[PDB]
């Protein structure tokens, strides 16, 4: 059962959902984001020093 | 079964998509009234009910 | 007689429709046939890996 749903970019907090089947019991699903990085493309050219 | 005070609980198979019909018990007619939901399967290995 | 054993179908559901991945290890008849008036039968030789809809 294909199920879109959209959830802020924060960490910490809880965000909670439930899927009506529309004959069935409700499923709820709960995603808590805890920590969401962010990693670029990192390409060394020179170090430095005295 | 039937009990003194109870209820009954029967199992039925539908193709309405709002179903209603008089359900014989016995003696007496009682209408049975609701609106059915499509199933989760597309297709099924046994035949039509 | 011992005879081999194909591998299993990956059958994938869809409204009025049934989609078949089929992986033979050997050459393999697929027979199918609708069960009304007219079965609108299917014998087909598998060799290789084919998706029947």
């Amino acid at each position: 059962y294909e199920h879109a749903t959209t959830m802020p970019s924060q960490a910490g907090i809880s965000y909670n959902t439930i899927v009506n089947r529309a004959g069935y019991a409700p499923l709820p699903i709960s995603i808590t984001p805890t920590k969401i990085k962010l990693i670029p493309t990192v390409n060394l050219e020179y170090v430095t020093c005295h | 079964e039937l009990t003194e005070q109870g209820s009954a609980t029967i199992h039925f198979s539908t193709a309405n998509i709002h179903p209603e019909f008089r359900l014989q018990i016995c003696t007496s007619y009682v209408t049975c009234k609701g609106d059915c939901h499509p199933p989760k399967d597309h297709i099924v290995t046994h035949p039509q009910y | 007689c011992t005879v081999p054993l194909a591998p299993e179908p990956m059958i994938t559901f869809g409204f009025r429709s049934v989609s078949l991945k089929l992986h033979p290890k050997n050459p393999t008849y697929l027979i199918t046939r609708q069960l009304a008036d007219e079965p609108h039968y299917t014998h087909e030789l598998i060799s290789e890996p084919a998706v029947r809809n």
